[PDB]
């Protein structure tokens, strides 16, 4: 299995460079390439990613071309210039997984038993990362149900290294915001921590009504996880846990009193060095 | 069936639902928490034990109904809370 | 004009027998949007409380 | 106090016309029942006087609050009294506190008496009749501090009234007028007090952070606002 | 006994007793009883012995999993008198064997720490943290079933 | 004399033992503070003197 995939910033914008110059010239859905990268313990750590020619047929959904010997021969080019990156898996730009990715899956496969699909979007969404790493899992399904090749999902996350830090901070050195928790932007993060959870929630509610329509399967699994989730929701409102909270707060806003003292006397001597330099100067003036 | 705030069980309730004497509930909700079925406390005093679940239940379409009506309302606090939060700081926003 | 030579160029041959060239990034949005999620922080980081303890600790300090 | 009512004072006056102010609202809100509202006011005129500039500012205001203190069932201050510009004029005043505290209302008689046409030329005397038959209120107080669970015949006892069901009178009585925080269980007759709670670990300490960083921020966006940069 | 004996359950010191004193102490041909809990002195003091192991076990059953029995179920529990089980528990105590608070008025034997705010709210807080933790993996399963059966 | 902490109740008799909290040295930290601050305003108090 993977516990995690970390999906570096190259990848991301080779992902984004392959998707712009395929649409450019022609128009094409989904952008599908290899994933080069090294297996830690664990966690598959992909750092470079280069484009295959891919024709597919949406309407037939089973008829689609991707090179073997153009994979091969890039990926001996590529070990040449480093041979640290071992195949690791494929990757697709189409937002949403496709109904021939398990054939293609496979054929991944052919080259790494361990192939880990990461849909990278490129399409910004400012709520979520741009990486979803997905797995091909044959179980038995235990409950009694049919099994098939489906997609299982493993946690992705973008990480870097030194060079790719020191180009992404040089690239966006004009729209980044300032690091250190100002008031401002730990709000703005509170806010969006907010929004996010909105969206989440509405992603839960939309898929509970579908289930409830039947316009999807109840899944009897990961149900009960959401069951879990609403167990484990703090219960405010019990006395004690409404004293110590109020306890708490007292006990931060007399710091904060104390801080609102110290600034006023401040700004006071500040007002009153101003006042006595600007007399000073007008005395001295005449 | 708690409504999920109420967790608490009285101990009657307990020997009248299981059909279990008054001194059995102790043994029965220690065997539940024992097994690992159950992951809350039991007070004597009160004659109440304190509920925290952690195993899973199987749902029903009516049960799916019910949790989709809640989390609607949990979305909705949720929205109204961002919303006030994002009016009340414009300014600060940025 | 906007720009400055460096000794190190300077002494190895600028201007003299190599000149140098302004480098300007082209950079677009897609690939701004994509390379700020480098470090974009979760929702939850922003509504994780801390912890008290060394909340508390901090602030005596 | 229509005029009062209707006009606002802008915040940004004087310190020594506000103090002006606040003492005429005191004597306003003070006359018209309002003893609460009235103490606070004056107390913050007298703290707003002008350091040491207008004794007889200071005199006036020192009287009137005591009158008033002492209608709302706090004995004052012994500081005031003893200060050497206040205490030949509030010696009458001194007087009339020991007579309430004490609860001898022959004491009030002759301290009347002799004083009297003094308080009236103050503009105190109807403050002073209002005390007069108001004394009862000071003892209750008293017995609200110091007990908590006191029986109506011993509290009646206590205040020297007349029989337990007036003190029962007086008792509801006080319990309205802001001046005790008990309930009385008449089952059995006796004056249960509210049991004090950690206020700590309730939200008013909250309140009073709030209302002191306000202060706090408004005064340093005040100094900061001003600065007064000279034109270059 | 010995399974019995790592289960996190009460025994009852009479049920085991009418269980395995046939077993344990006199044997039988077919069951060779050994001498630990033979007749003779340290016979009987290795059975006094076994019966404060089993009180122990039982008391820390309670511990783990009770937070205030009154004196008189713990002493029924735990097969010994009112005044004898508070002894026990106050030996145990005073070794820093098991944390316990004697409320002798009551008959309150509460086992939970005081629970200082800070630990209250750090509760709060991981319980928020894994709920939300939980909610994104949910959304993340979601998400899949929802592509899947397209 | 500050020995084991507790408090008797003669009303029925016991000696109650809690765990003394500890002092929350943050609100000393904060009235040594406040003293300060206010010392220094009165030192501002010696200065503004020359307008």
């Amino acid at each position: 299995a993977v516990q995690k995939v970390v999906v570096h910033p190259l990848v991301l914008l080779s992902v984004v460079d392959h998707f712009n110059r395929i649409g450019k010239v022609g128009n094409q859905k989904r952008v599908v390439g290899v994933l080069l990268g090294s297996w830690q313990k664990k966690v598959l750590d992909v750092s470079n990613s280069f484009a295959v020619p891919f024709d597919e047929d949406d309407k037939d959904d089973s008829v689609w071309f991707l090179d073997h010997d153009y994979l091969e021969n890039m990926y001996g080019m590529f070990k040449k210039v480093n041979a640290r990156e071992r195949i690791v898996g494929w990757y697709h730009t189409g937002p949403k997984l496709h109904k021939n990715d398990i054939a293609i899956n496979e054929l991944m496969k052919r080259y790494c038993p361990n192939s880990v699909l990461v849909i990278i979007d490129v399409k910004p969404k400012d709520l979520g990362l741009p990486t979803e790493a997905y797995i091909s899992v044959e179980e038995v399904h235990d409950d009694g149900t049919p099994t098939s090749k489906t997609f299982e999902h493993v946690t992705s996350e973008i990480g870097a290294e030194e060079a790719e830090e020191v180009g992404v901070e040089h690239l966006l050195r004009d729209i980044k915001d300032t690091t250190v928790g100002t008031l401002s932007q730990r709000i703005t993060n509170q806010v969006h921590g907010l929004k996010g959870l909105n969206s989440k929630l509405l992603d839960i509610r939309s898929y509970l009504e579908k289930v409830a329509t039947g316009k999807l399967p109840i899944n009897h699994q990961i149900i009960y996880q959401l069951q879990d989730v609403f167990n484990l929701l703090p219960d405010v409102s019990l006395q004690e846990f409404v004293k110590a909270f109020y306890l708490k707060t007292n006990d931060q806003m007399v710091v904060v009193y104390l801080a609102s003292l110290i600034r006023s006397v401040v700004a006071l001597h500040n007002l009153i060095n101003n006042k006595i330099a600007n007399r000073d100067a007008e005395k001295k003036e005449g | 069936t708690r409504p999920a705030n109420h967790r608490q069980l009285t101990f009657e309730e307990i020997a009248k639902s299981a059909k279990i004497t008054v001194n059995e509930v102790e043994l029965l909700v220690m065997k539940a928490l024992s097994v690992g079925l159950v992951k809350g406390s039991i007070d004597e005093v009160d004659k109440r034990v304190h509920m925290t679940w952690v195993q899973p239940r199987v749902l029903d379409l009516q049960q799916i109904k019910g949790m989709k009506d809640r989390l609607e309302f949990w979305c909705t606090d949720v929205k109204s809370m961002e919303m006030l939060v994002e009016h009340q700081a414009h300014d600060i926003l940025t | 004009h906007l720009n400055k030579p460096s000794i190190q160029a300077l002494i190895h041959g600028l201007n003299r027998h190599y000149y140098s060239i302004t480098i300007n990034y082209r950079k677009n949005e897609l690939e701004q949007k994509m390379l700020l999620n480098l470090h974009k922080k979760s929702w939850m980081e922003g509504l994780t409380l801390q912890d008290y303890s060394e909340h508390c600790k901090h602030n005596e300090s | 106090e229509k005029l009062v009512s209707k006009s606002v004072f802008p915040e940004q006056a004087n310190n020594n016309e506000w103090a002006r102010y606040l003492y005429y609202t005191g004597r306003i809100k003070a006359i018209q029942l309002e003893y609460s509202e009235a103490r606070r006011t004056m107390t913050n005129a007298l703290r707003k006087a002008p350091q040491h500039t207008a004794v007889g500012f200071k005199q006036t205001v020192h009287k009137l609050l005591i009158v008033v203190e002492l209608l709302l069932g706090e004995i004052p201050d012994r500081l005031q009294f003893r200060q050497p510009s206040l205490k030949r004029s509030l010696m009458p005043y001194f007087l009339l506190t020991q007579a309430v505290r004490t609860g001898n209302l022959a004491k009030f008689n002759q301290v009347l008496d002799q004083f009297g046409e003094k308080f009236q030329a103050d503009g105190t005397y109807t403050l002073i009749i209002r005390l007069r038959h108001n004394v009862i209120k000071t003892g209750v107080r008293m017995i609200s501090l110091s007990y908590s669970r006191i029986s109506l015949a011993d509290i009646a006892q206590k205040l020297q009234l007349d029989s337990p069901e007036d003190a029962e009178f007086i008792v509801a009585k006080a319990i309205r007028d802001g001046v005790i925080e008990a309930s009385i269980n008449h089952e059995k007759g006796y004056v249960q007090s509210k049991e004090m709670i950690d206020i700590y670990s309730t939200r008013e300490p909250q309140l009073a952070f709030h209302q002191r960083i306000s202060f706090c921020l408004d005064i340093h966006n005040m100094s900061v606002k001003a600065m007064r940069f000279p034109p270059k | 006994l010995l399974k019995l004996f790592t289960t996190m359950e009460l025994m009852r010191w009479s049920t085991l007793v009418e269980d395995y004193g046939m077993e344990l102490r006199k044997g039988s041909l077919e069951s060779p009883a050994t001498d630990v809990f033979g007749s003779t002195e340290e016979g009987e003091k290795r059975w006094k012995d076994l019966k404060n192991r089993v009180v122990e076990h039982n008391i820390r059953i309670m511990a783990k999993y009770y937070t205030r029995i009154t004196m008189k179920r713990m002493a029924q529990l735990l097969d010994l008198s009112v005044d004898e089980s508070e002894a026990f528990l106050s030996n145990l105590v005073v070794n820093k064997t098991i944390f316990a608070k004697v409320d002798r008025l009551a008959g309150i034997i509460n086992f939970q720490r005081p629970k200082d705010p800070n630990n209250l709210l750090n509760d709060w807080s991981q319980k928020l943290n894994s709920l939300m933790s939980l909610v994104n993996k949910t959304t993340h399963l979601i998400a899949k079933e929802e592509m899947i059966h397209n | 004399d500050k020995k084991f902490h507790g408090i008797l109740d003669q009303g029925e008799g016991v000696l109650i033992i809690f765990d003394e909290p500890p002092v929350d040295k943050t609100y000393e930290a904060a009235l040594e503070t406040i003293q300060n601050m206010s010392k220094v305003v009165d030192s501002l108090y010696n200065k503004a003197k020359k307008l």
